RNA sequence: CAAGGAACUCUGCAAAUUAACCCCGUAAGUUAGCGAGAAGGGGUGCUUAUGUAAAAGUAAGCCGCAGUGAAGAACGAGGGG
RNA sequence: UCUGAGAGUUUGAUCCUGGCUCAGGAUUAACGCUGGCGGCAUGCCUAAUACAUGCAAGUCGAUCGAAAGUAGUAAUACUUUAGAGGCGAACGGGUGAGUAACACGUAUCCAAUCUACCUUAUAAUGGGGGAUAACUAGUUGAAAGACUAGCUAAUACCGCAUAAGAACUUUGGUUCGCAUGAAUCAAAGUUGAAAGGACCUGCAAGGGUUCGUUAUUUGAUGAGGGUGCGCCAUAUCAGCUAGUUGGUGGGGUAACGGCCUACCAAGGCAAUGACGUGUAGCUAUGCUGAGAAGUAGAAUAGCCACAAUGGGACUGAGACACGGCCCAUACUCCUACGGGAGGCAGCAGUAGGGAAUUUUUCACAAUGAGCGAAAGCUUGAUGGAGCAAUGCCGCG
RNA sequence: UGUACCAUUUUGAAUAAGUGACGACUAACUAUGUGCCAGCAGUCGCGGUAAUACAUAGGUCGCAAGCGUUAUCCGGAUUUAUUGGGCGUAAAGCAAGCGCAGGCGGAUUGAAAAGUCUGGUGUUAAAGGCAGCUGCUUAACAGUUGUAUGCAUUGGAAAC
């Protein structure tokens, strides 16, 4: 079949101190409008560790959006490369 | 029976929430003011968007009394609060509307404008 | 409820129309979806440079023409192609 | 300052509200009776009232569907 | 003690309001200790059930104009010498 | 293939740093002087201030009873519409008050949605019942009306028989997915429809076209949600947030969701600027600049929000409804003093504010919409004509 | 709407010119009056009894059914300088140091491909923008065809 593909985002976990949550952080290099230089940003998306993925703190995680499970949570964790911490 | 230095409410739209009696107009040592009586008053609690300002000395007529009075047929009219409305020399109300009910004693002492601008007369 | 209809974009005392597929509830001279071709009340001949391509797609889709809109289709012969393609 | 069409429309919707409210109350009392003394018999009546109301529009078709699906879940759990 | 509520008087003198417990909330100023029980509010009776070692509390119900139903319980704010 | 002009001014005189001013365009412009006309376009920037008066959404007798008028000896023929019913009044028109955020622009995912009429395709459109408008009578009133009792009609309403397909489940297969999860069966259980109108033929019986209806199927348009990025000033605004963050079961919503609920926890955002203050509809675009960009968001066009102020809901495919409903506040007006009426930010116009911005106009003739088979009908949208050197262009 | 327009239709120059400036920037000067008075002014500045700067007049110049003044925006202004400025004596190097986060950063090899470059597709509504053409007596204007900018996805390049 042909199924439209979701958007993905690669980030790093910053903290995890709730039930089933993982506050990940995704970086980007948006250019500046005038001085035309890359600027590093930081924004903290949240996701749920439903199971089989765990993804404790310090775990480099890829993130794919999903239907809103709750307010401020619209992302889910996936494959984990470079498992550490 | 509203007497000297009696705080009463205003039942009109003029910006005056609390008004104090100064003189029971009409004669010498007129002890009380019953329904339909005219008094001189001073505005004590007012509002910014009001025609009157706090501290003005004005003339008012009473429309309600807590004590009440008895008519000829024997009916005793009794309200739950003393109320007065601010009037002008011509006996015409200063406000454009009258809130709540008013007595019938106004009809005897002229005050036809007050009755026509009231919600319901009693 | 797409409706092939007109849209006045001329000036005072000089109209100028364009055949266009638009929804019924959209105002005249507003937003539309696809362009068919223009018209001129005083072009003498060829007054309606029709498209003959997407128009058949939209009519097959179910577009409802108007009285003046239908009229234009008939002198060129677009009504014939639509009805015979229905058949 | 008033339009006969608007006035007539108001007069009609009072009567429609009365009739539709009656139909809605029957469904409410029927589903409560069912789930009260649970019994596969009642379930049928629930289907009849919900489907009929959904066709007439009185109730949004999705609400009848969710009510239907969810009521059947209780029976399977209890049976 | 009806209506008014300091109009009394040198002066709110005297009298009157509040008052116990529990639950909310609490400003300016300050020597940072206080102010402070600040100010301002709410609940209190009886029965059943749940709660506990006992409670307190919680939910439902009932009665009266009124439920620390009687006694004993701080009136307050602002400025100045 | 882009593409840029300078001058005056400090000093007794000179050079440099540096500020001020001018030569050019432009506007929803106003004022003074003057003033002939025509072709285009613009014209309350302020008080989202209050409004006199007259118009701005109705339509169908080919859905239905009745009534009225004209002809007719009668049977009946034609015309008209108060009312029941269907459809449209959520489009179109105006204003920018509010709003600093998924409001908007852009790209998207809706395995998390709706969609009346319209497109394609596919089954039915059988038979009953009970009511109420209009009308009559009585009470109450000047009338608006209101209350009470009887009488009727249907494509109004409510049962019943019937499911090609539908919806909800059950049984195991299929193809699988992006985690929840979708996709397809074969069998079964359970549940569920409606209405006729016009005309022709036929002795009749019956048959037929078309409009319309119920159940589906295809798309499309329109509506709704979420997300990435972009999108003001201010640190002489440093903490904010207790449904705020997460899970569980349940309820609700077209749908996912603390949207709501009971329990369990203590999190979430913030110096990469939260929060607060002030300001503002956003965008395509207008003016300017060689360019980068600065500036205003005229007209018009897309989207959002609003309808005296603040809330709630009915009807409906769609409203929490500019000229529908209910309640409160403010304001005005009428009365026979018991009661009521009202919303020009729709077209003109009035009062007021202002330095300042127009007909109390004509026609649906063209375009557009709503209803109708047509006749038509309704359209202050729209098209014209007034007014004004307001701007560009042209001629005297 | 008897409207645009047309005709050998009567009459006939008959029905029609204002405004700013004239010392310099800035094209265009004399007289009379006044005498630091009255007044002008965008800037420098004119007026104290011989004023081309004031008032009037004549002349002349810049515009024209418009002309000046006022208000606002942009340019000129490299005068917030990414393109595109400076800090010894003109405004500007903190009194100096230890320094986290941030910015920058030796040489070589491998991979990935986030920046970077390039091809394909979708989209960036219409009007407006620029080019061509048509139609109004040509123009203004209207229509017509062409004309980018960014975002997302996919396929490659590997120098930094
Ligand atoms: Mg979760
Ligand atoms: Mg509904
Ligand atoms: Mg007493
Ligand atoms: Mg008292
Ligand atoms: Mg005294
Ligand atoms: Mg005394
Ligand atoms: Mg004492
Ligand atoms: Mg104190
Ligand atoms: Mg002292
Ligand atoms: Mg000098
Ligand atoms: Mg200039
Ligand atoms: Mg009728
Ligand atoms: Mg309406
Ligand atoms: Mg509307
Ligand atoms: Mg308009
Ligand atoms: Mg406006
Ligand atoms: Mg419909
Ligand atoms: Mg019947
Ligand atoms: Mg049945
Ligand atoms: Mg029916
Ligand atoms: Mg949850
Ligand atoms: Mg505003
Ligand atoms: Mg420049
Ligand atoms: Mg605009
Ligand atoms: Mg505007
Ligand atoms: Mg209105
Ligand atoms: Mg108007
Ligand atoms: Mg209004
Ligand atoms: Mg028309
Ligand atoms: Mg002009
Ligand atoms: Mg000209
Ligand atoms: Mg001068
Ligand atoms: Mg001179
Ligand atoms: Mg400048
Ligand atoms: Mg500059
Ligand atoms: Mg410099
Ligand atoms: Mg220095
Ligand atoms: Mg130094
Ligand atoms: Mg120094
Ligand atoms: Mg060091
Ligand atoms: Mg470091
Ligand atoms: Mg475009
Ligand atoms: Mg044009």
């Amino acid at each position: 079949m042909k199924r439209n593909q979701r958007k993905v985002l690669i980030g790093i976990v910053k903290s995890t101190k709730n039930a089933k949550t993982a506050t990940v952080q995704v970086e980007s290099r948006f250019k500046h409008p005038l001085y035309h230089k890359s600027v590093v940003r930081h924004k903290k998306y949240q996701a749920h560790n439903e199971g089989e993925v765990l993804a404790k703190d310090g775990d480099k995680v890829q993130i794919v959006e999903t239907r809103p499970l709750s307010a401020t949570k619209r992302f889910r964790i996936a494959k984990i490369i470079e498992r550490a911490k | 029976m509203v007497s000297f230095m009696t705080r009463l409410n205003v039942a009109d739209n003029t910006g005056a929430k609390q008004v104090g009696i100064i003189k029971v107009l009409g004669s010498t040592r007129k002890r009380y003011a019953f329904l339909g009586d005219v008094v001189v008053v001073s505005v004590k609690d007012a509002i910014p968007s009001g025609m009157v300002k706090k501290g003005q000395v004005l003339r008012a007529v009473i429309v309600r009394t807590k004590k009440g009075q008895q008519r000829k047929d024997g009916t005793h009219l009794k309200f739950d609060d003393n109320a007065c409305v601010l009037i002008k020399e011509d006996k015409s109300p200063r406000g454009t509307r009258i809130f709540g009910p008013v007595a019938r004693e106004l009809r005897e002492r002229g005050y036809n404008k007050i009755l026509s601008l009231a919600v319901e007369v009693v | 409820m797409v409706k092939i209809r007109l849209m006045r974009m001329g000036r005072v005392h000089y109209p100028t129309y364009r055949i266009v597929a638009v929804d019924s509830r959209v105002k005249r001279d507003g937003k539309y979806i696809a362009l068919i071709g223009h018209l001129n009340p005083a072009l003498k001949e060829n007054k309606c440079k029709i498209d003959e391509a997407v128009a058949l797609e939209w009519l097959n889709k179910g577009a409802k023409p108007t009285d003046t809109v239908r009229s234009l289709f008939s002198q060129t012969g677009l009504w014939k192609k639509f009805v015979e393609s229905k058949k | 300052a008033n339009i006969k069409s608007n006035e007539k429309r108001l007069r009609q919707n009072i009567k429609r509200n009365l009739n539709n409210k009656g139909q809605k109350t029957k469904l409410k009392t029927n589903v409560k009776n069912f789930h009260k003394e649970i019994n596969l018999d009642n379930l049928g009546n629930v289907y009849s009232q919900a489907d009929r109301l959904a066709r007439k529009g009185i109730i949004s078709t999705n609400r009848a569907r969710r009510l239907k699906s969810r009521n059947v879940a209780v029976l399977n759990k209890t049976q």
